[PDB]
């Protein structure tokens, strides 16, 4: 009955998390102050929202974590009268704290909750901020309301540097004494793309999936297209050659890859493909035109064929 | 070669024809207890962060509501004009509520609280949403208003101050309508404040409300207060970072200090996407992931929109503009179509509109990159002109209405209108004129009559009156780089306006006799 | 009786063939109890259900199996509801016999939103050591990334014909057919390598025809030969576009054959040929341009001559570089 | 009584009724003796009769006693809504009877249910449709009634076994449609039953409108071709002859000149697409000519498709039928 | 009153043109089994006209006594919109595609509404009752699949009149079981025809030449020639044939954005030209009604070796319009290429 890494591995601290690291060291600046004000973390997935408001919360309160801190969270149900009742009255309480430290609620995902939630929310927020502050956690911003992001300080979390990555790679590779590959792990930075948990969820099923962490192993364990092909796939696009790039086409349709895959897999090869940046831009809006012919529900050998004879017209 | 009209040997093959037949195969193979935001809330009149004139205007508001509840006795014009445009018989302003609205973070709420303060009213509050029936507001609708106070011998009065009633449902707005338009009385001011102006839910209540518009703060009182801020709460004072950071978030208070209390974007993207930095594979990537973390891609779109066009472009072939075009109605394309199908993986391509301007105009010269987006101004301005023309075709009665289309009515058939009502006449009497502009002025007052417009006066700044059309039409008509057609004089339009109201009574006389 | 899909579904980890490694690896993890919350993606009718199905009753008997497993799809309404109740209702209580881990088994898993995917992976997240999800899904890029941050992610992919054959032959065994040599053959090229499609067209062939050759199979179906694509292709590059359009639509209107499944076979002919390579982008951006352009709802002759228009430009394209 | 449409009144009843289609007679009449059959799907042109065939077979496979109770005919068009799909077959397959007749003949233990006019429906109510064929294998069986393969998914096409239905092709039509014309007292010569057969692809569904059509407007009075082209959307061929002079030789004014009178005249620009491409498939021009002009209008039927505006399309096509017949 | 409604006709014979579909619809609705009506062709060819003439012919008197309720309706979604409604005591005549994304929902529920309610003495008026749905043509594809649902559902008790025009996108299956009414623009002379008995009958002497450049200028739209007609009568009563006809702020407006383009091929005309735009875009106008006005302002100036491109340039841009959501970058895109279009035609 072990843990999964993605929780064994959590920080327990402030400073255990590559994140941004200004953010992180202002926050750690208020958690040793106490006079945290109302903040909202922004960012893509894997970042370390969660823990980086679960750290400043512990940090805060400590004993009194358990009467002091309300997490709300996704799977609950955050109807009107949710936020009517559970985040009003919790509130309203009172909870024995000293002098800096403040009431938190943990509103984790809140760009799935609906307007009228956040229509209770924002007078909340406002009024009772002399006793609870609250630490909202968020994927994309466009989905909350201006109005909670004015009233709350904003905190863009980067897609992670792949440098902070391998050290906590390194960290729990070190502490499980698994044996690697190095290009294993730069296949493990390129499966993960600004995930950490994803790529620590990758190691850990790699690893319990087939001993040394080598390319084979976690590209077996995940079957993307493969980024040699597409690579060589985009290369054959460059210098005007629909054929050669179309036995790496028919390879990867024959191996039974579904057509939104190979096209996010296109892309995601030719953001960081070495070739001129006006052709770059051209590729990239032929790619996304594909993308849009895939995501209409056209998905036939046929638009992948007319997306080669496409990136092949644009280079002369 | 790859074509050859030889057959193949032992392969298979296709034939190919052509216009002629030549016939060739091919192979098949408290200090820290609070925050910045509350320590620094105005507690009097003095301190206060808004327009003069909107305060002013608000403060003569509460001071004229004064009457009934107490005992004691340019746009800017037109809103003083509408301040003092009489009184009811039963001692209430013709503007019986408040719509103050605008962007988040200015101080609207803080504005209505220390002038309710100010006015000798205990404030009350109100989130609109938070209890969305129609029974509970009508509760509160009644209880907070229509009320004395409990407190020994009267005490003060309250005023109720809606926040958030922008997204209310559409029956706690009707309830709000039936409390006001009864003629057991509403007594007490209500202050509703809505974030969005042109919501739908919203546009019946303009229609009688009193509108305080809000206009942004202008950034000078912003980076004095700020500095007085640093300077209290002992901050360096730097006041660079604080006129960049208040033009970064559109002049509004609640950001700029929850950011200096968080201390203790926008423009460097522009300016990166805009200007060389003083490999080009190096920049890419970096505009890349500056793009990927700036997050909100809609406003600095929007911006980009506005501003690629006023570089110092010395394109002799105007490709790059047409490309950048391209390249936006892409992105357009594809935000429509994500919305469409509802996949996130088209979410990955707009960071790369901003990034391939910076390959199209990475002007070395200093760019002039101009803040505010006039493409929020002109959504601003079609949707008020839409809330115009729903107005419009409401005027008209149902016989008109049903024989043409609105869309027809504003392409085809209203400047001509106007063209037919502005016709040329001598300012002279109704009774020195003679019997063809008599009939000329049946025609006019018919053609009034079936479409349900007059003529109005008000006073122009200059202390004079003019006559102004009662829905003014001119404005979705008329364009601003036009000749200038003649208008009609004082004498011909007021003459028309008393045959307006003659015939008004004249119709509702007729039609009592009728019945 | 009952159709040989349903009759045939493969009951034992070892009738089932052609997923080995998927094989290994499962029965790897629940010998050691190591099995992780799994998400099994790829095409329709490759036996995703059968495999998860045939493991959880590998692991408990019959006389357990009601209260160790339960089974939600999209048959039932799904959403931000039936996450909130039945789901973490079943994944957060202990189990009524004995002891061990749960299951719950999420058919066609791709069709849920991303609030309620959302929430299951926090409900995920909460309940690990005593529920162990199993969300089977067509397309993977439906699914948030942080939901594959959670579930190990395995991959079906095609049933390759050279172990697709011995399972159709078993039931020729079982229920006598007359069937010919082209019969396996034309089962496992039309089936597109799903062999739900295999055993329905196996019973519709059965039941219509009687016996099953290419012929009989290619009726019922209605789907083109080689011989009838490559008489279309040679009439589009030989023929002049009257006598070529006259020949097709006489065709498609005596044989019923749909536009779509032309385009395919053609684009799957296009490469056979020997085209210059300057043709070949034009006929492949071209029909992929017709392959889009059916997908609203267009006249189907009008991009029937469109096809033949461009193969009547490449033509003249061949000769005059001949 | 009510007047009845010329089509559901004279289609088929009986099984052997179905004007030579004894390929679906005798499929079923083997699957009579197996008493097995898997889900079913009947494409073809309407008018064909799917639905009434299908109806006198599960009257064949139950019998008027069993068939108001074991047979539930739904309209498909007419239950697009996902909850309708999901609860109604859900409550007709929990309602279970046996599968024995007071006659005492054998009988089959599976319910039918009939989908009509399935090639409808969207995307997301066909997978939805998928999968309560999938839950219901076992006590129901399925069959769809369809006008084309395509708009039907493959999900949903890879679990049936499809059968074509042909139409009367030609030379019955013709004649038939003279016995409604002679049993009505209905004047038409030779000339406008052709027009009547022509403007109608295959379809016998859509000549018996245009023929009520007709005869509504006239009242007693001769079918003429100008009546006919009216009510089929046809553009008169005099129109398609003065836009070939037009873009034949001569100035971007007179295109201009035939494109607004052909938008003002009020035709729709896919019929222009429609018998413009008739006309270019047909006649003596060169094969780059008639290549360039037939792509052009597939993307011009295809941006009408989207929704494009006609005016400035019907320019562009007229503009380059016009690069390619001055040259 | 304005003349271009007040000397509207009534009955079917009192027709200036197009007297043989006139007479085709006296003898449709002659008898019985009145079928449904899809009426389609250009925008002021006088659909209107036919549509209540027909009412007229269809009922007795009362078929012109009209008056605006104003109907709620509900979405999934927690939101009440208001719809309105133009009727009388024997027909309906909604626009329903005011509501854009909820067009399924009043398409459902209205007519559901009022196909429930029942006619009150039905044996006396006639057997069935006329809605009509003025705007059809831009509602959405499962919008109009519950318009042909309510089309069969209530075949005998409600039958309707769609009217629009450029039905490309309107479906296929609602056109099939609807009688297709196609009316054609007037003429020239039918324009010159009307216009000079809607001048005899107000003792007016209009010279013929002078109605020939208003049904020259008002492209082949009545009701723009009655305006311009009304409009010449206000400006001056003696006609002369060399008479400034006062033509309309919007299309003055693309002509003067029309020679602001061929002026100049610089970025700076192109900012110019773009608030143009936004000015011409702010007014709710549709940007299909810009690109046709910019394209018939465009080629009066442009060679003849270079309307071609320009004109495919044209459809272009407006079928991407027509795919896209905001309509400036498109208009402004096809603004670009024709300024680069042109300068490179006057540079070589
Ligand atoms: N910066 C980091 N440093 C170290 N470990 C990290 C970091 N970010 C994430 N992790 C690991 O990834 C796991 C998941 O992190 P979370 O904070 O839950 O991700 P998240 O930011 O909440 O994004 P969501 O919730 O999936 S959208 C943690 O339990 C850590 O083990
Ligand atoms: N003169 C001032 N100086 C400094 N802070 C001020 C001043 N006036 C108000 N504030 C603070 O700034 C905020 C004022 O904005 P609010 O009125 O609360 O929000 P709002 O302007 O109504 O916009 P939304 O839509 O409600 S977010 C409050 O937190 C006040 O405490
Ligand atoms: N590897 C296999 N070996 C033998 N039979 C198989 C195999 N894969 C599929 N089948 C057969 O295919 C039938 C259908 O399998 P399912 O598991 O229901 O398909 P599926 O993978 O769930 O795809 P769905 O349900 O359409 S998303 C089974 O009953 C088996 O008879
Ligand atoms: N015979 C006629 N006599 C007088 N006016 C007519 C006649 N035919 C058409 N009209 C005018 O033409 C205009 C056409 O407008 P309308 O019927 O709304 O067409 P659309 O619906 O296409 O815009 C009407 O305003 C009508 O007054
Ligand atoms: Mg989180
Ligand atoms: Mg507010
Ligand atoms: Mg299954």
């Amino acid at each position: 009955y072990e843990l999964p890494w993605v929780e064994k591995y959590r920080p327990v601290k402030l400073n255990e998390i590559v994140g941004n690291e200004d953010t992180v060291s202002r926050l750690e600046v208020f958690a040793r102050e106490g006079n945290v004000p109302n903040i909202i973390i922004a960012g893509p997935p894997g970042t370390g929202k969660t823990t980086s408001i679960l750290c400043l919360a512990r940090a805060l309160l400590g004993p009194a974590l358990k009467d002091a801190m309300l997490e709300l969270n996704a799977s609950n149900d955050r109807g009107i009268d949710v936020v009517r009742n559970k985040i009003k009255m919790f509130a309203q309480q009172k909870v024995t704290l000293p002098k800096g430290r403040h009431k938190i609620i943990i509103l984790d995902e809140a760009d799935s909750m609906t307007d009228g939630a956040q229509q209770a929310l924002r007078r909340t927020m406002e009024i009772y901020s002399k006793t609870t502050r609250f630490a909202l956690a968020c994927n994309a911003s466009d989905k909350i309301i201006e109005p909670i992001q004015s009233r709350c300080a904003v905190l863009r979390y980067t897609k992670l540097t792949d440098a902070q990555i391998l050290t906590r790679l390194m960290n729990v590779i070190e502490k499980e004494r698994v044996p690697y590959t190095d290009d294993g792990l730069e296949a493990i930075i390129f499966t993960a793309q600004g995930d950490m948990r994803q790529a620590l969820n990758n190691l850990q099923s790699t690893f319990s999936g087939f001993g040394f962490i080598n390319s084979e192993n976690v590209f077996k364990v995940c079957d993307e297209p493969h980024p040699l092909l597409v690579k060589e796939m985009i290369q054959h696009c460059v210098n005007a050659n629909i054929d050669e790039a179309y036995k790496i086409l028919a390879h990867l349709w024959h191996l039974g890859y579904s057509p939104e895959d190979i096209i996010g897999n296109i892309f995601r090869v030719c953001k960081t493909f070495q070739m001129a940046e006006y052709l770059k831009l051209e590729f990239i809006k032929e790619i996304g035109y594909t993308h849009m012919k895939i995501a209409e529900g056209v998905n036939s050998l046929l638009q992948m064929a007319g997306l080669l004879a496409r990136l092949c017209q644009k280079t002369m | 070669n790859p074509v050859l009209r030889r057959p193949p040997i032992l392969e298979d093959y296709v034939h190919v024809t052509s216009t002629e037949g030549v016939r060739a195969y091919l192979v098949l193979r408290a200090s820290s207890h609070c925050l910045w935001v509350d320590e620094f809330a105005p507690r009097h009149y003095t301190e206060l962060l808004s327009d003069d004139f909107t305060n002013r205007c608000l403060l003569k508001w509460l001071k004229l509501w004064d009457l009934v509840v107490f005992g004691h006795e340019s746009h800017e014009q037109v809103l003083e004009e509408m301040l003092e445009a009489g009184l009811d018989p039963s001692q209430r302003p013709k503007q019986k509520v408040a719509l103050l609205c605008g962007p988040p973070g200015l101080g609207k709420t803080t504005l209505a609280h220390v002038i309710a303060r100010h006015a000798g009213y205990s404030v009350v509050e109100m989130n609109a949403s938070d209890d969305r029936s129609p029974e509970v507001f009508r509760t509160r609708i009644e209880a907070a208003t229509q009320m004395e106070s409990v407190l020994g011998a009267g005490g003060k009065p309250n005023c109720l101050v809606i926040d958030e009633i922008d997204g209310a449902p559409v029956a706690a707005i009707n309830v709000l309508l039936s409390i006001l338009n009864r003629k057991g009385l509403l007594m007490r001011p209500i202050i509703c404040i809505c974030n969005d102006q042109f919501a739908p839910s919203l546009r019946q209540l303009k229609q009688q409300a009193f509108l305080l518009h809000f206009p942004p703060t202008l950034p000078s009182r912003l980076v004095q207060r700020l500095q007085e801020v640093s300077l209290r709460q002992g901050m360096r004072a730097d006041p660079g970072v604080l006129a960049a950071l208040c033009e970064k978030t559109d002049n509004d208070i609640r950001a700029c200090i929850n950011t200096l209390q968080f201390l203790y974007g926008l423009f460097s993207v522009w300016q990166e996407v805009f200007q060389l930095p003083r490999s080009a594979s190096q920049r890419f990537y970096r505009v890349l992931h500056a793009a990927a973390s700036a997050g909100e891609h809609e406003k600095v779109v929007q911006g980009l929109f506005d501003n690629f066009l006023r570089l110092r472009l010395r394109d002799s072939s105007l490709g790059a503009v047409c490309v950048a075009l391209d390249w936006l109605a892409f992105d357009d394309l594809l935000a429509g179509a994500a919305h469409h199908s509802q996949s996130f993986q088209l979410l990955r391509y707009p960071p790369f509109l901003p990034v391939a301007f910076h390959v199209l105009f990475a002007s070395s010269h200093t760019p002039r990159i101009t803040f505010p987006s006039s493409q929020q101004e002109a959504q601003n301005r079609m949707s008020q002109m839409r809330n115009l023309i729903q107005t419009l075709v409401s005027g008209i009665a149902p016989a008109t209405r049903s024989r043409a289309t609105p869309q027809a009515l504003l392409l085809d058939a209203l400047c001509l209108l106007l063209d037919i009502l502005a016709p040329k006449l001598r300012p002279v009497s109704t009774q020195l004129y003679s019997t063809r502009e008599k009939q000329q002025l049946a025609s006019l007052v018919g053609t009034m009559l079936a479409y349900s417009l007059t003529y109005r006066q008000e006073r122009t700044p200059d202390g004079q009156y003019i006559y102004r059309l009662e829905p003014n039409v001119e404005e979705l008509c008329r364009f601003p780089e036009l000749p200038a057609r003649k208008p009609l004089t004082y004498q011909t339009k007021q003459l028309i306006a008393r045959e307006i109201e003659v015939e008004k009574m004249r119709r509702a006389e007729a039609s009592a006799r009728v019945e | 009786n009952l159709p040989w899909v349903e009759k045939y579904r493969p009951q034992t980890l070892n009738d089932l063939i052609s997923h080995q490694d998927i094989l290994s690896t499962i029965q790897k993890f629940i010998n050691e109890d190591r099995l992780p919350h799994l998400l099994l993606y790829g095409p329709p009718g490759t036996g995703k259900t059968s495999t998860i199905l045939a493991c959880a009753k590998q692991l408990y008997k019959d006389k357990e199996f009601g209260s160790m497993v339960l089974e939600l799809n999209a048959s039932d309404d799904r959403g931000i509801d039936i996450i909130r109740g039945p789901i973490l209702s079943f994944a957060s209580t202990r189990t009524i016999f004995k002891k061990g881990f749960k299951l719950v088994i999420l058919d066609e898993a791709d069709a849920m939103t991303q609030d309620a995917q959302n929430a299951l992976r926090r409900v995920i997240e909460k309940f690990t050591e005593n529920t162990r999800f199993c969300l089977i899904c067509n397309y993977l890029s439906k699914i948030i990334p942080a939901l594959q941050s959670r579930c190990t992610r395995f991959r079906f992919g095609p049933l390759t014909p050279e172990l697709m054959v011995p399972r159709l032959e078993h039931v020729v065994e079982e229920e006598k057919v007359d069937i010919s040599e082209d019969g396996m053959k034309a089962l496992v090229t039309l089936s597109s390598g799903d062999m739900r499609r295999a055993l329905n067209i196996l019973q519709s062939t059965n039941m219509a025809f009687g016996k099953v050759t290419e012929e009989t199979v290619y009726t019922c179906t209605g789907h083109p030969l080689k011989s009838d694509i490559a008489n279309i292709l040679d009439w589009m590059l030989n023929q002049d576009f009257t006598t070529a359009y006259r020949n097709i639509t006489e065709l498609k209107t005596l044989k019923g054959l749909a536009l779509h499944d032309i385009l395919t076979e053609i684009h799957l002919f296009v490469h056979r040929v020997d085209f210059p390579s300057s043709v070949r982008i034009h006929l492949l951006t071209k029909m992929a341009d017709i392959e889009y352009r059916l997908s609203v709802g267009t006249n189907e002759k009008i991009q029937l001559s469109s096809l033949i228009a461009a193969f009547q430009v490449t033509r003249d394209l061949i000769v005059a570089e001949a | 009584a009510k007047p009845v449409p010329w089509v559901e009144k004279y289609r088929p009843k009986c099984v052997d009724e179905v004007a030579f289609q004894e390929e679906v007679v005798a499929v079923l009449k083997k699957s009579l003796e197996g008493a097995d059959l898997p889900n079913l799907l009947f494409y073809g042109p309407p008018g064909t009769g799917k639905t009434s065939t299908i109806l006198a077979a599960a009257r064949e496979l139950f019998g008027p006693e069993l068939f108001r109770l074991r047979v539930l005919e739904l309209n498909a068009s007419d239950e697009r809504g996902i909850q309708v799909v999901r609860e109604k077959v859900k409550n007709f397959a929990q309602l279970t009877v046996s599968g024995s007749r007071s006659d005492g003949k054998p009988c089959p233990p599976f319910k039918i249910v009939i989908l009509d006019e399935a090639d409808s429906m969207t995307s997301a109510a066909q997978a939805a449709l998928r999968r309560t064929m999938e839950k219901e294998s076992k006590t129901t069986r399925f069959c769809l009634i369809c006008n084309y393969v395509s708009r039907i998914i493959e999900p949903l096409t890879s679990r049936c076994s499809k059968f074509r239905f042909k139409p009367l092709s030609d030379k019955i039509q013709q004649q038939r449609l003279l016995d409604i014309a002679k049993k009505e007292n209905v004047k038409i010569s030779d000339e406008g039953i052709a027009y009547l057969v022509k403007v109608s692809e295959g379809d016998l569904r859509k000549a018996i409108t245009f023929l009520q059509s007709a005869t509504r407007l006239t009242g007693g009075k001769e079918i003429t071709e100008k009546v006919i082209t009216d009510i089929a959307g046809v553009i008169p061929a005099e129109k398609i002859d003065g836009v070939f002079a037009a873009c034949q030789s001569g100035s971007f004014d007179k295109l201009e000149a035939v494109v607004k009178d052909l938008i003002d005249e009020g035709h729709a620009a896919t019929q222009l697409v429609n018998q413009l491409h008739d006309v270019v498939v047909e006649n003596n021009l060169s094969d780059k000519q008639k290549s360039i002009i037939t792509e052009k209008l597939a993307e011009v039927d295809k941006c009408l498709a989207d929704g494009a505006d006609e005016h400035l399309q019907l320019i562009s096509l007229c503009a380059t039928v016009m690069q390619q017949l001055s040259q | 009153s304005l003349w271009v409604d007040k000397y509207r006709p009534c009955s079917l014979g009192r027709l200036d043109y197009h007297k043989e579909q006139a007479a085709q619809l006296r003898n449709l609705v002659q008898c019985g089994d009145f079928p449904h009506l899809l009426v389609y062709g250009p925008s002021g060819a006088g659909k209107k006209t036919r549509i209540m003439c027909i009412l007229r012919e269809l009922y007795g008197v009362g078929v012109e006594k009209l008056r605006i309720e104003h109907q709620t309706i509900t979405t999934p979604s927690k939101k009440k919109i208001e719809i309105s409604t133009i009727a009388s005591n024997y027909h309906l005549e909604v626009n329903p595609s005011d509501a854009g994304n909820s067009d399924r929902v009043v398409i459902q529920e209205m007519l559901k509404t009022v196909a429930q309610s029942q006619q009150l003495e039905t044996n006396s008026q006639r057997d069935f009752k006329v809605v009509l749905l003025t705007e059809v043509d831009k509602l959405t594809k499962d919008a109009q699949h519950a318009l042909r649902r309510t089309m069969e559902k209530y075949m005998s008790t409600c039958r309707l009149i769609l009217c629009c025009n450029s039905t490309s996108k309107v479906i296929p299956p609602i056109r099939s079981r609807c009688l297709a009414v196609r009316v054609p623009a007037p003429s020239i002379e039918d324009i010159c025809h009307v216009l000079s008995t809607v001048c005899k009958k107000e003792g007016l002497n209009l010279p013929s030449q002078l109605a020939h450049r208003l049904a020259e200028k008002s492209c082949r739209n009545l009701r723009k020639a009655l305006l311009m007609c009304e409009a010449c009568r206000v400006q001056q009563y003696p006609f002369t044939a060399d008479q400034e006809i006062p033509e309309t702020d919007w299309e003055v407006y693309l002509r003067e954005t029309a020679n602001a383009i061929v002026s100049q091929q610089t970025p700076q005309r192109l900012l110019e030209v773009r608030g143009r735009l936004y000015e011409l875009l702010t007014h709710c106008i549709p940007p299909e009604i810009i690109m046709k006005g910019l394209l018939s302002e465009l080629l009066h100036n442009c060679d003849g070796q270079l309307k071609g491109e320009v004109a495919q340039m044209a459809a272009y841009y407006e079928h991407r319009l027509q795919l896209g959501s905001k309509a400036i970058y498109h208009l402004e895109a096809f603004v670009a290429k024709f300024m680069a279009l042109y300068k490179k035609f006057m540079e070589d």
